[PDB]
Protein backbone atom coordinates (compact mmCIF):
# COMPACT_ATOMS: atom_id res chain seq x y z
CA UNK A 1 0.00 0.00 0.00
CA UNK A 2 2.76 2.07 0.50
CA UNK A 3 3.62 1.72 -3.14
CA UNK A 4 0.22 3.76 -4.10
CA UNK A 5 -1.04 7.61 -4.08
CA UNK A 6 -4.78 7.76 -3.17
CA UNK A 7 -5.74 10.79 -6.15
CA UNK A 8 -9.89 11.04 -4.98
CA UNK A 9 -12.40 8.97 -4.34
CA UNK A 10 -14.42 8.30 -7.49
CA UNK A 11 -17.67 6.45 -6.04
CA UNK A 12 -19.04 3.51 -4.36
CA UNK A 13 -20.83 0.31 -5.44
CA UNK A 14 -22.23 -2.64 -4.15
CA UNK A 15 -19.84 -2.90 -0.86
CA UNK A 16 -16.73 -0.24 0.09
CA UNK A 17 -15.56 2.81 -1.07
CA UNK A 18 -13.71 3.08 -5.02
CA UNK A 19 -10.35 5.61 -5.62
CA UNK A 20 -8.39 6.95 -8.22
CA UNK A 21 -4.75 6.43 -7.29
CA UNK A 22 -1.59 5.99 -8.77
CA UNK A 23 1.09 3.18 -8.43
CA UNK A 24 4.40 5.17 -7.46
CA UNK A 25 7.02 2.75 -8.98
CA UNK A 26 5.48 1.71 -12.40
CA UNK A 27 3.42 4.83 -12.80
CA UNK A 28 0.10 3.27 -13.72
CA UNK A 29 -2.93 4.52 -12.97
CA UNK A 30 -4.85 2.14 -10.91
CA UNK A 31 -8.60 1.82 -9.11
CA UNK A 32 -8.73 0.76 -5.05
CA UNK A 33 -11.96 -0.62 -4.08
CA UNK A 34 -11.76 -0.70 0.54
CA UNK A 35 -13.52 -2.36 2.36
CA UNK A 36 -13.04 -1.69 6.23
CA UNK A 37 -13.38 -4.84 8.14
CA UNK A 38 -14.37 -3.46 11.52
CA UNK A 39 -17.42 -8.61 12.60
CA UNK A 40 -17.89 -10.76 10.41
CA UNK A 41 -14.81 -11.19 8.73
CA UNK A 42 -14.55 -10.68 5.43
CA UNK A 43 -17.70 -9.75 3.53
CA UNK A 44 -19.09 -12.27 1.55
CA UNK A 45 -19.79 -9.49 -1.61
CA UNK A 46 -15.24 -9.62 -1.54
CA UNK A 47 -15.31 -12.75 -1.20
CA UNK A 48 -17.37 -13.50 -3.77
CA UNK A 49 -16.32 -10.83 -6.33
CA UNK A 50 -12.76 -11.81 -5.84
CA UNK A 51 -12.76 -15.13 -6.27
CA UNK A 52 -15.23 -15.12 -9.44
CA UNK A 53 -13.34 -11.96 -11.13
CA UNK A 54 -10.31 -14.59 -11.05
CA UNK A 55 -11.73 -16.84 -12.95
CA UNK A 56 -13.30 -14.19 -15.39
CA UNK A 57 -9.91 -13.17 -17.96
CA UNK A 58 -11.85 -11.52 -20.69
CA UNK A 59 -11.37 -8.20 -22.66
CA UNK A 60 -14.40 -6.90 -22.01
CA UNK A 61 -14.20 -7.72 -17.86
CA UNK A 62 -12.33 -4.89 -15.68
CA UNK A 63 -9.23 -6.34 -14.68
CA UNK A 64 -8.27 -7.64 -10.73
CA UNK A 65 -5.16 -6.79 -10.54
CA UNK A 66 -4.22 -7.39 -7.10
CA UNK A 67 -5.42 -7.80 -3.48
CA UNK A 68 -4.12 -6.46 -0.20
CA UNK A 69 -4.59 -6.86 3.76
CA UNK A 70 -3.04 -3.65 4.83
CA UNK A 71 -3.70 -2.79 8.72
CA UNK A 72 -7.67 -3.58 9.83
CA UNK A 73 -8.64 -3.26 5.79
CA UNK A 74 -8.76 -4.82 2.38
CA UNK A 75 -7.66 -3.38 -0.45
CA UNK A 76 -8.66 -4.33 -4.23
CA UNK A 77 -6.56 -2.90 -6.89
CA UNK A 78 -8.41 -2.51 -10.35
CA UNK A 79 -7.49 -1.50 -13.54
CA UNK A 80 -9.08 1.83 -13.87
CA UNK A 81 -11.12 2.71 -16.50
CA UNK A 82 -11.64 7.10 -17.26
CA UNK A 83 -15.63 6.98 -17.54
CA UNK A 84 -18.77 5.21 -16.87
CA UNK A 85 -21.57 4.74 -19.20
CA UNK A 86 -24.01 6.53 -17.31
CA UNK A 87 -21.70 10.40 -17.45
CA UNK A 88 -21.15 9.29 -21.21
CA UNK A 89 -24.98 9.39 -21.66
CA UNK A 90 -26.07 12.02 -19.96
CA UNK A 91 -23.07 14.15 -21.47
CA UNK A 92 -24.56 12.65 -24.98
CA UNK A 93 -28.35 13.95 -23.56
CA UNK A 94 -28.98 16.40 -26.42
CA UNK A 95 -26.90 15.43 -29.44
CA UNK A 96 -27.65 11.53 -29.07
CA UNK A 97 -24.93 8.03 -29.30
CA UNK A 98 -24.91 7.44 -33.07
CA UNK A 99 -26.38 3.82 -33.17
CA UNK A 100 -22.96 2.14 -34.41
CA UNK A 101 -21.54 3.22 -31.56
CA UNK A 102 -24.80 1.88 -29.19
CA UNK A 103 -24.47 -1.67 -31.56
CA UNK A 104 -19.95 -1.81 -30.99
CA UNK A 105 -21.17 -1.35 -26.83
CA UNK A 106 -24.04 -3.68 -26.51
CA UNK A 107 -22.11 -6.02 -28.31
CA UNK A 108 -18.90 -6.44 -26.29
CA UNK A 109 -21.59 -6.78 -23.39
CA UNK A 110 -22.71 -9.30 -24.46
CA UNK A 111 -19.71 -10.83 -24.80
CA UNK A 112 -18.64 -10.35 -21.26
CA UNK A 113 -21.81 -11.50 -20.29
CA UNK A 114 -22.15 -14.55 -22.64
CA UNK A 115 -18.64 -15.01 -21.16
CA UNK A 116 -20.02 -14.66 -16.99
CA UNK A 117 -22.93 -17.08 -17.96
CA UNK A 118 -20.85 -19.83 -19.71
CA UNK A 119 -18.44 -19.73 -16.81
CA UNK A 120 -21.37 -20.26 -14.14
CA UNK A 121 -21.53 -17.02 -12.79
CA UNK A 122 -24.45 -14.20 -12.87
CA UNK A 123 -23.53 -10.82 -12.47
CA UNK A 124 -27.13 -9.52 -10.29
CA UNK A 125 -26.03 -5.67 -10.93
CA UNK A 126 -25.93 -4.61 -14.39
CA UNK A 127 -26.44 -0.61 -15.18
CA UNK A 128 -24.95 2.22 -16.41
CA UNK A 129 -23.27 2.99 -13.53
CA UNK A 130 -21.19 -0.19 -13.34
CA UNK A 131 -20.56 -0.26 -17.17
CA UNK A 132 -16.61 1.31 -17.54
CA UNK A 133 -15.59 3.15 -20.84
CA UNK A 134 -11.97 3.59 -21.65
CA UNK A 135 -10.00 5.71 -24.23
CA UNK A 136 -9.69 2.95 -27.02
CA UNK A 137 -13.78 2.26 -27.13
CA UNK A 138 -14.18 -0.68 -25.38
CA UNK A 139 -16.87 -1.51 -22.63
CA UNK A 140 -16.80 -3.67 -19.58
CA UNK A 141 -18.68 -5.57 -17.36
CA UNK A 142 -17.57 -4.16 -13.38
CA UNK A 143 -18.95 -4.40 -9.57
CA UNK A 144 -19.33 -8.20 -8.72
CA UNK A 145 -20.13 -7.34 -5.64
CA UNK A 146 -23.69 -8.79 -6.18
CA UNK A 147 -22.42 -11.83 -8.52
CA UNK A 148 -22.48 -15.24 -7.92
CA UNK A 149 -21.90 -18.77 -9.19
CA UNK A 150 -24.70 -20.58 -10.14
CA UNK A 151 -25.29 -24.21 -10.39
CA UNK A 152 -26.88 -26.79 -13.04
CA UNK A 153 -29.72 -26.72 -12.92
CA UNK A 154 -30.00 -23.21 -10.76
CA UNK A 155 -31.55 -23.78 -6.73
CA UNK A 156 -33.61 -20.49 -5.18
CA UNK A 157 -30.84 -17.35 -4.37
CA UNK A 158 -30.92 -13.94 -2.81
CA UNK A 159 -34.11 -12.57 -3.54
CA UNK A 160 -33.59 -8.84 -3.01
CA UNK A 161 -30.91 -8.65 -6.09
CA UNK A 162 -30.65 -5.98 -9.07
CA UNK A 163 -30.77 -2.58 -8.69
CA UNK A 164 -34.66 -1.43 -9.25
CA UNK A 165 -34.69 0.03 -12.23
CA UNK A 166 -33.07 -2.83 -13.69
CA UNK A 167 -34.81 -5.58 -12.04
CA UNK A 168 -36.44 -8.54 -13.88
CA UNK A 169 -40.25 -8.44 -13.28
CA UNK A 170 -39.89 -12.77 -12.02
CA UNK A 171 -38.16 -11.37 -9.28
CA UNK A 172 -40.34 -8.29 -8.77
CA UNK A 173 -43.30 -11.01 -8.69
CA UNK A 174 -41.61 -12.87 -6.28
CA UNK A 175 -40.78 -16.11 -8.73
CA UNK A 176 -38.81 -19.20 -6.05
CA UNK A 177 -35.94 -19.52 -9.31
CA UNK A 178 -34.63 -16.99 -11.35
CA UNK A 179 -31.50 -17.13 -13.45
CA UNK A 180 -29.40 -15.65 -16.24
CA UNK A 181 -32.17 -14.26 -17.83
CA UNK A 182 -32.08 -11.10 -15.17
CA UNK A 183 -28.96 -10.43 -16.45
CA UNK A 184 -30.11 -10.06 -19.87
CA UNK A 185 -33.38 -8.02 -18.84
CA UNK A 186 -31.10 -5.59 -17.27
CA UNK A 187 -29.05 -5.06 -20.93
CA UNK A 188 -32.67 -4.76 -22.29
CA UNK A 189 -33.33 -1.99 -20.12
CA UNK A 190 -29.47 -0.77 -20.93
CA UNK A 191 -29.55 -1.03 -24.78
CA UNK A 192 -33.12 0.99 -24.70
CA UNK A 193 -31.54 3.77 -22.58
CA UNK A 194 -28.67 4.06 -24.57
CA UNK A 195 -30.97 4.56 -27.47
CA UNK A 196 -33.27 7.11 -25.90
CA UNK A 197 -30.50 8.54 -22.97
CA UNK A 198 -33.00 8.03 -19.95
CA UNK A 199 -33.90 5.01 -18.27
CA UNK A 200 -36.49 2.86 -19.38
CA UNK A 201 -38.39 1.60 -16.54
CA UNK A 202 -37.49 4.38 -13.44
CA UNK A 203 -39.47 3.02 -10.99
CA UNK A 204 -39.97 4.38 -7.21
CA UNK A 205 -41.43 0.94 -5.13
CA UNK A 206 -41.38 -2.66 -6.26
CA UNK A 207 -45.34 -1.93 -7.18
CA UNK A 208 -44.27 1.03 -9.43
CA UNK A 209 -41.67 -0.98 -10.92
CA UNK A 210 -43.82 -3.48 -12.03
CA UNK A 211 -46.64 -0.65 -13.41
CA UNK A 212 -44.27 1.35 -15.63
CA UNK A 213 -42.86 -1.89 -16.94
CA UNK A 214 -45.96 -3.07 -18.06
CA UNK A 215 -47.79 0.37 -19.52
CA UNK A 216 -44.81 -0.04 -22.16
CA UNK A 217 -44.75 -3.76 -22.99
CA UNK A 218 -48.35 -4.88 -21.48
CA UNK A 219 -49.85 -6.36 -18.73
CA UNK A 220 -48.56 -10.15 -18.88
CA UNK A 221 -51.39 -12.29 -18.63
CA UNK A 222 -51.56 -16.43 -18.80
CA UNK A 223 -51.15 -15.48 -23.08
CA UNK A 224 -47.79 -14.40 -23.37
CA UNK A 225 -46.33 -16.00 -19.17
CA UNK A 226 -47.87 -18.85 -18.60
CA UNK A 227 -48.17 -19.39 -14.95
CA UNK A 228 -47.74 -15.27 -14.20
CA UNK A 229 -51.25 -15.07 -12.54
CA UNK A 230 -50.25 -17.62 -10.13
CA UNK A 231 -47.15 -15.96 -8.93
CA UNK A 232 -46.71 -15.03 -5.17
CA UNK A 233 -46.88 -11.49 -5.26
CA UNK A 234 -49.71 -10.98 -8.91
CA UNK A 235 -52.71 -9.56 -8.22
CA UNK A 236 -56.35 -9.83 -10.36
CA UNK A 237 -56.29 -5.67 -9.58
CA UNK A 238 -53.27 -5.17 -11.64
CA UNK A 239 -54.36 -2.77 -14.57
CA UNK A 240 -54.61 -4.17 -17.92
CA UNK A 241 -52.65 -1.63 -20.43
CA UNK A 242 -51.97 -2.88 -23.71
CA UNK A 243 -48.38 -3.25 -25.30
CA UNK A 244 -46.76 0.07 -26.81
CA UNK A 245 -45.16 -0.06 -30.39
CA UNK A 246 -41.27 -0.17 -30.28
CA UNK A 247 -40.95 2.57 -32.81
CA UNK A 248 -42.48 4.77 -30.27
CA UNK A 249 -40.54 3.91 -27.51
CA UNK A 250 -36.94 3.86 -29.67
CA UNK A 251 -37.37 5.62 -32.59
CA UNK A 252 -33.99 5.53 -34.14
CA UNK A 253 -33.92 1.63 -34.04
CA UNK A 254 -33.96 -0.27 -36.86
CA UNK A 255 -35.97 -3.28 -37.60
CA UNK A 256 -33.40 -5.61 -36.15
CA UNK A 257 -32.78 -3.58 -32.91
CA UNK A 258 -36.00 -3.51 -32.30
CA UNK A 259 -36.65 -7.25 -33.03
CA UNK A 260 -33.49 -8.19 -30.47
CA UNK A 261 -34.66 -5.50 -28.28
CA UNK A 262 -37.86 -7.57 -27.99
CA UNK A 263 -36.13 -10.83 -26.83
CA UNK A 264 -34.13 -9.11 -24.89
CA UNK A 265 -37.49 -7.61 -23.03
CA UNK A 266 -39.68 -11.06 -23.36
CA UNK A 267 -41.68 -11.32 -19.90
CA UNK A 268 -41.61 -15.11 -19.52
CA UNK A 269 -37.73 -15.93 -18.76
CA UNK A 270 -37.94 -19.10 -20.74
CA UNK A 271 -38.13 -16.80 -24.01
CA UNK A 272 -36.01 -14.40 -23.26
CA UNK A 273 -32.72 -14.85 -25.68
CA UNK A 274 -29.67 -15.96 -24.01
CA UNK A 275 -26.17 -13.44 -24.36
CA UNK A 276 -24.73 -15.92 -26.35
CA UNK A 277 -27.73 -16.11 -28.99
CA UNK A 278 -28.08 -12.35 -29.29
CA UNK A 279 -24.32 -12.31 -30.18
CA UNK A 280 -25.80 -14.24 -33.55
CA UNK A 281 -28.71 -11.93 -34.08
CA UNK A 282 -28.60 -10.05 -37.59
CA UNK A 283 -28.91 -7.04 -36.24
CA UNK A 284 -24.76 -7.41 -35.34
CA UNK A 285 -24.47 -7.72 -39.03
CA UNK A 286 -22.54 -4.89 -39.42
CA UNK A 287 -20.79 -4.31 -36.02
CA UNK A 288 -17.63 -2.36 -35.86
CA UNK B 1 -31.44 -28.82 -20.01
CA UNK B 2 -30.85 -24.82 -19.38
CA UNK B 3 -28.71 -22.50 -21.56
CA UNK B 4 -25.29 -23.01 -20.77
CA UNK B 5 -25.06 -26.17 -19.84
CA UNK B 6 -22.91 -27.58 -21.92
CA UNK B 7 -20.20 -24.49 -21.81
CA UNK B 8 -20.18 -25.12 -17.97
CA UNK B 9 -19.99 -28.61 -17.74
CA UNK B 10 -16.85 -28.30 -19.94
CA UNK B 11 -15.10 -25.47 -17.71
CA UNK B 12 -15.86 -27.60 -14.56
CA UNK B 13 -14.06 -29.82 -16.13
CA UNK B 14 -11.16 -27.93 -16.72
CA UNK B 15 -11.11 -26.50 -13.59
CA UNK B 16 -11.12 -29.06 -11.05
CA UNK B 17 -7.89 -29.60 -12.50
CA UNK B 18 -6.69 -27.09 -11.01
CA UNK B 19 -8.13 -26.92 -7.90
CA UNK B 20 -7.18 -30.47 -7.09
CA UNK B 21 -5.26 -31.04 -3.83
CA UNK B 22 -1.73 -32.96 -3.56
CA UNK B 23 -2.81 -37.06 -3.40
CA UNK B 24 -0.23 -37.95 -1.31
CA UNK B 25 -0.22 -34.76 1.77
CA UNK B 26 -1.27 -36.84 4.90
CA UNK B 27 2.09 -38.56 4.69
CA UNK B 28 3.91 -35.08 4.81
CA UNK B 29 2.14 -34.05 7.31
CA UNK B 30 3.86 -34.64 10.47
CA UNK B 31 1.22 -34.50 13.20
CA UNK B 32 -2.51 -35.45 11.73
CA UNK B 33 -3.63 -38.62 10.10
CA UNK B 34 -6.58 -39.43 7.71
CA UNK B 35 -8.03 -40.91 10.44
CA UNK B 36 -7.98 -37.24 12.28
CA UNK B 37 -9.22 -35.91 9.34
CA UNK B 38 -12.26 -38.68 8.70
CA UNK B 39 -13.63 -37.26 12.09
CA UNK B 40 -13.37 -33.17 11.31
CA UNK B 41 -15.06 -33.79 8.24
CA UNK B 42 -17.59 -36.38 9.64
CA UNK B 43 -18.08 -33.33 11.95
CA UNK B 44 -18.58 -31.12 9.47
CA UNK B 45 -21.29 -33.20 8.61
CA UNK B 46 -23.28 -32.60 12.31
CA UNK B 47 -22.39 -28.70 11.72
CA UNK B 48 -24.03 -28.69 8.10
CA UNK B 49 -26.87 -30.88 9.68
CA UNK B 50 -27.64 -28.51 12.50
CA UNK B 51 -27.26 -25.18 10.35
CA UNK B 52 -29.37 -26.31 8.01
CA UNK B 53 -26.27 -25.70 5.26
CA UNK B 54 -26.75 -26.96 1.59
CA UNK B 55 -24.71 -30.03 0.77
CA UNK B 56 -22.78 -27.77 -1.53
CA UNK B 57 -21.26 -25.76 1.69
CA UNK B 58 -20.25 -28.72 2.85
CA UNK B 59 -18.40 -30.57 -0.24
CA UNK B 60 -16.48 -27.06 -0.46
CA UNK B 61 -15.24 -26.63 2.52
CA UNK B 62 -13.73 -30.08 2.15
CA UNK B 63 -11.52 -28.50 -0.84
CA UNK B 64 -10.37 -25.83 1.60
CA UNK B 65 -8.99 -28.24 4.30
CA UNK B 66 -7.51 -30.41 1.80
CA UNK B 67 -5.58 -27.46 -0.43
CA UNK B 68 -5.02 -25.73 2.78
CA UNK B 69 -3.19 -28.73 4.25
CA UNK B 70 -1.67 -29.56 0.91
CA UNK B 71 0.96 -26.61 1.11
CA UNK B 72 0.64 -26.22 5.49
CA UNK B 73 1.49 -28.11 8.71
CA UNK B 74 -0.84 -28.17 11.52
CA UNK B 75 -0.99 -29.67 14.48
CA UNK B 76 -3.75 -31.73 15.61
CA UNK B 77 -5.05 -29.32 18.18
CA UNK B 78 -5.50 -26.93 15.58
CA UNK B 79 -6.90 -29.15 12.81
CA UNK B 80 -10.57 -27.96 13.94
CA UNK B 81 -9.66 -24.01 13.66
CA UNK B 82 -8.91 -24.86 9.76
CA UNK B 83 -12.14 -26.35 9.48
CA UNK B 84 -14.19 -23.98 11.08
CA UNK B 85 -13.11 -21.40 9.14
CA UNK B 86 -12.82 -23.24 6.15
CA UNK B 87 -16.54 -23.98 6.78
CA UNK B 88 -17.16 -20.13 7.58
CA UNK B 89 -15.85 -19.59 3.94
CA UNK B 90 -17.77 -21.99 2.70
CA UNK B 91 -20.73 -20.43 3.58
CA UNK B 92 -19.77 -16.95 2.72
CA UNK B 93 -19.62 -17.92 -0.89
CA UNK B 94 -22.53 -20.22 -1.03
CA UNK B 95 -24.99 -19.65 1.31
CA UNK B 96 -28.02 -17.00 1.25
CA UNK B 97 -27.88 -16.42 5.16
CA UNK B 98 -24.63 -18.14 6.50
CA UNK B 99 -23.91 -18.36 10.10
CA UNK B 100 -22.13 -15.81 11.73
CA UNK B 101 -18.48 -16.38 13.14
CA UNK B 102 -20.24 -16.22 17.06
CA UNK B 103 -22.05 -19.76 16.23
CA UNK B 104 -18.98 -21.26 14.74
CA UNK B 105 -17.05 -20.26 17.74
CA UNK B 106 -20.19 -21.72 20.30
CA UNK B 107 -20.12 -25.08 17.93
CA UNK B 108 -16.24 -26.03 19.21
CA UNK B 109 -17.14 -25.24 22.34
CA UNK B 110 -14.98 -22.25 22.89
CA UNK B 111 -11.75 -24.61 22.10
CA UNK B 112 -11.01 -20.92 19.82
CA UNK B 113 -11.72 -17.64 20.72
CA UNK B 114 -13.57 -15.41 17.97
CA UNK B 115 -10.29 -13.24 17.00
CA UNK B 116 -8.67 -16.87 15.87
CA UNK B 117 -11.27 -17.86 13.86
CA UNK B 118 -11.48 -14.37 12.21
CA UNK B 119 -7.19 -14.73 11.76
CA UNK B 120 -7.44 -18.57 10.27
CA UNK B 121 -10.04 -17.17 7.69
CA UNK B 122 -7.25 -14.45 6.59
CA UNK B 123 -5.08 -17.18 6.67
CA UNK B 124 -6.52 -19.73 4.28
CA UNK B 125 -7.79 -16.67 1.90
CA UNK B 126 -4.03 -16.13 1.76
CA UNK B 127 -3.18 -19.51 1.18
CA UNK B 128 -5.70 -20.59 -1.45
CA UNK B 129 -5.12 -17.17 -3.11
CA UNK B 130 -8.75 -16.42 -2.74
CA UNK B 131 -10.00 -19.48 -5.28
CA UNK B 132 -12.89 -20.32 -3.17
CA UNK B 133 -15.57 -21.48 -6.50
CA UNK B 134 -14.04 -25.18 -6.67
CA UNK B 135 -16.10 -27.77 -8.93
CA UNK B 136 -18.08 -30.47 -6.32
CA UNK B 137 -18.85 -33.73 -6.74
CA UNK B 138 -22.30 -32.57 -5.96
CA UNK B 139 -22.09 -29.63 -9.03
CA UNK B 140 -21.32 -32.66 -11.69
CA UNK B 141 -23.83 -35.21 -9.80
CA UNK B 142 -26.83 -32.52 -10.54
CA UNK B 143 -25.85 -31.77 -13.67
CA UNK B 144 -25.48 -35.83 -14.78
CA UNK B 145 -29.06 -36.10 -12.88
CA UNK B 146 -30.55 -33.84 -16.00
CA UNK B 147 -29.48 -37.04 -17.90
CA UNK B 148 -32.21 -39.47 -16.27
CA UNK B 149 -34.81 -41.46 -18.18
CA UNK B 150 -37.31 -40.94 -16.30
CA UNK B 151 -35.71 -38.86 -12.58
CA UNK B 152 -35.61 -41.37 -10.18
CA UNK B 153 -35.14 -39.39 -6.33
CA UNK B 154 -34.11 -42.89 -4.73
CA UNK B 155 -31.20 -42.99 -7.24
CA UNK B 156 -30.85 -39.24 -6.55
CA UNK B 157 -30.15 -39.13 -3.06
CA UNK B 158 -28.43 -42.98 -3.28
CA UNK B 159 -26.28 -41.10 -5.42
CA UNK B 160 -25.99 -38.12 -3.01
CA UNK B 161 -24.93 -40.20 -0.17
CA UNK B 162 -22.33 -42.06 -1.93
CA UNK B 163 -21.03 -38.62 -3.38
CA UNK B 164 -20.90 -37.41 0.18
CA UNK B 165 -19.45 -40.77 1.83
CA UNK B 166 -16.26 -39.93 -0.49
CA UNK B 167 -15.07 -36.82 1.57
CA UNK B 168 -14.45 -38.68 4.52
CA UNK B 169 -12.17 -41.65 3.42
CA UNK B 170 -8.78 -39.18 1.70
CA UNK B 171 -7.12 -42.44 1.15
CA UNK B 172 -8.27 -43.21 -1.41
CA UNK B 173 -10.66 -40.51 -2.82
CA UNK B 174 -8.10 -38.00 -3.12
CA UNK B 175 -6.43 -39.97 -5.80
CA UNK B 176 -9.65 -39.33 -7.88
CA UNK B 177 -11.22 -36.01 -9.19
CA UNK B 178 -14.87 -35.06 -8.85
CA UNK B 179 -16.44 -35.40 -12.46
CA UNK B 180 -14.94 -38.84 -11.73
CA UNK B 181 -16.41 -39.70 -7.93
CA UNK B 182 -19.84 -38.34 -9.19
CA UNK B 183 -19.57 -40.66 -12.63
CA UNK B 184 -19.13 -43.36 -9.92
CA UNK B 185 -21.86 -42.46 -7.07
CA UNK B 186 -24.39 -42.24 -10.26
CA UNK B 187 -23.62 -45.44 -11.60
CA UNK B 188 -23.88 -47.50 -8.28
CA UNK B 189 -26.75 -45.61 -6.91
CA UNK B 190 -28.35 -46.39 -10.42
CA UNK B 191 -27.41 -49.57 -10.14
CA UNK B 192 -28.90 -50.19 -6.97
CA UNK B 193 -32.28 -49.07 -7.44
CA UNK B 194 -33.22 -49.80 -10.84
CA UNK B 195 -30.62 -52.23 -12.07
CA UNK B 196 -29.68 -50.02 -14.94
CA UNK B 197 -26.27 -48.77 -16.11
CA UNK B 198 -23.99 -45.33 -16.29
CA UNK B 199 -26.14 -44.38 -19.73
CA UNK B 200 -25.20 -43.72 -23.44
CA UNK B 201 -25.90 -39.54 -23.20
CA UNK B 202 -23.76 -39.71 -20.22
CA UNK B 203 -20.87 -41.17 -21.82
CA UNK B 204 -21.45 -38.77 -24.66
CA UNK B 205 -21.52 -35.95 -22.78
CA UNK B 206 -18.40 -36.89 -20.57
CA UNK B 207 -16.09 -38.68 -21.99
CA UNK B 208 -15.85 -41.49 -19.52
CA UNK B 209 -16.75 -45.38 -19.88
CA UNK B 210 -17.71 -47.40 -17.39
CA UNK B 211 -14.22 -48.66 -17.68
CA UNK B 212 -12.51 -45.40 -16.93
CA UNK B 213 -14.84 -45.01 -13.91
CA UNK B 214 -14.24 -48.93 -12.53
CA UNK B 215 -11.39 -47.92 -10.40
CA UNK B 216 -13.05 -45.75 -8.50
CA UNK B 217 -16.35 -47.64 -8.86
CA UNK B 218 -14.29 -50.80 -7.35
CA UNK B 219 -13.38 -48.51 -3.87
CA UNK B 220 -16.46 -46.39 -3.80
CA UNK B 221 -18.66 -49.82 -3.81
CA UNK B 222 -16.37 -51.17 -1.09
CA UNK B 223 -17.00 -47.78 0.94
CA UNK B 224 -20.32 -48.65 0.38
CA UNK B 225 -20.67 -52.45 1.42
CA UNK B 226 -18.74 -51.07 4.65
CA UNK B 227 -20.27 -48.19 6.13
CA UNK B 228 -22.23 -49.64 8.54
CA UNK B 229 -18.67 -50.82 10.04
CA UNK B 230 -17.22 -46.97 9.52
CA UNK B 231 -16.25 -44.88 12.40
CA UNK B 232 -17.59 -42.00 11.21
CA UNK B 233 -21.52 -42.45 10.94
CA UNK B 234 -22.57 -39.00 10.89
CA UNK B 235 -23.27 -39.16 6.58
CA UNK B 236 -25.26 -42.51 7.20
CA UNK B 237 -27.38 -41.09 9.91
CA UNK B 238 -28.44 -38.45 7.76
CA UNK B 239 -29.39 -40.28 4.89
CA UNK B 240 -32.02 -42.58 6.62
CA UNK B 241 -33.60 -39.11 7.36
CA UNK B 242 -37.30 -39.65 5.07
CA UNK B 243 -36.14 -36.23 3.27
CA UNK B 244 -33.44 -38.30 1.52
CA UNK B 245 -36.00 -41.32 1.31
CA UNK B 246 -34.25 -43.51 3.65
CA UNK B 247 -31.31 -44.61 1.13
CA UNK B 248 -28.58 -45.29 3.33
CA UNK B 249 -30.94 -48.10 4.49
CA UNK B 250 -31.22 -49.70 1.02
CA UNK B 251 -28.86 -52.74 0.67
CA UNK B 252 -26.07 -52.35 -2.06
CA UNK B 253 -25.42 -55.42 -4.57
CA UNK B 254 -23.12 -57.60 -3.59
CA UNK B 255 -21.19 -57.55 -6.87
CA UNK B 256 -20.98 -55.49 -10.00
CA UNK B 257 -19.94 -57.44 -12.65
CA UNK B 258 -17.10 -55.19 -13.82
C1 LIG C 1 -13.12 -0.23 -9.02
C2 LIG C 1 -12.95 -0.52 -10.51
C3 LIG C 1 -13.98 -1.54 -11.01
C4 LIG C 1 -12.99 0.73 -11.35
N1 LIG C 1 -12.15 0.92 -12.36
N2 LIG C 1 -12.47 2.11 -12.92
C5 LIG C 1 -13.51 2.67 -12.28
C6 LIG C 1 -14.28 3.84 -12.42
N3 LIG C 1 -14.05 4.75 -13.42
C7 LIG C 1 -15.05 5.74 -13.84
C8 LIG C 1 -14.82 7.05 -13.14
C9 LIG C 1 -13.57 7.65 -13.22
C10 LIG C 1 -13.32 8.86 -12.61
C11 LIG C 1 -14.32 9.52 -11.90
C12 LIG C 1 -14.04 10.79 -11.19
C13 LIG C 1 -12.95 11.58 -11.49
C14 LIG C 1 -12.72 12.72 -10.75
C15 LIG C 1 -13.56 13.04 -9.70
C16 LIG C 1 -14.61 12.19 -9.43
N4 LIG C 1 -14.85 11.07 -10.14
C17 LIG C 1 -15.58 8.91 -11.82
C18 LIG C 1 -15.82 7.69 -12.42
N5 LIG C 1 -15.31 4.06 -11.58
C19 LIG C 1 -15.55 3.14 -10.62
S1 LIG C 1 -16.87 3.52 -9.52
C20 LIG C 1 -17.69 4.92 -10.34
C21 LIG C 1 -18.62 4.45 -11.44
N6 LIG C 1 -19.92 3.98 -10.94
N7 LIG C 1 -14.88 2.00 -10.42
C22 LIG C 1 -13.86 1.78 -11.27
BR1 LIG D 1 8.67 5.69 -4.15
CL1 LIG E 1 -35.01 8.97 -28.87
Amino acid sequence: MENFQKVEKIGEGTYGVVYKARNKLTGEVVALKKIRLDTEGVPSTAIREISLLKELNHPNIVKLLDVIHTENKLYLVFEFLHQDLKKFMDASALTGIPLPLIKSYLFQLLQGLAFCHSHRVLHRDLKPQNLLINTEGAIKLADFGLARAFGVPVRTYTHEVVTLWYRAPEILLGCKYYSTAVDIWSLGCIFAEMVTRRALFPGDSEIDQLFRIFRTLGTPDEVVWPGVTSMPDYKPSFPKWARQDFSKVVPPLDEDGRSLLSQMLHYDPNKRISAKAALAHPFFQDVT
Amino acid sequence: VPDYHEDIHTYLREMEVKCKPKVGYMKKQPDITNSMRAILVDWLVEVGEEYKLQNETLHLAVNYIDRFLSSMSVLRGKLQLVGTAAMLLASKFEEIYPPEVAEFVYITDDTYTKKQVLRMEHLVLKVLTFDLAAPTVNQFLTQYFLHQQPANCKVESLAMFLGELSLIDADPYLKYLPSVIAGAAFHLALYTVTGQSWPESLIRKTGYTLESLKPCLMDLHQTYLKAPQHAQQSIREKYKNSKYHGVSLLNPPETLNL
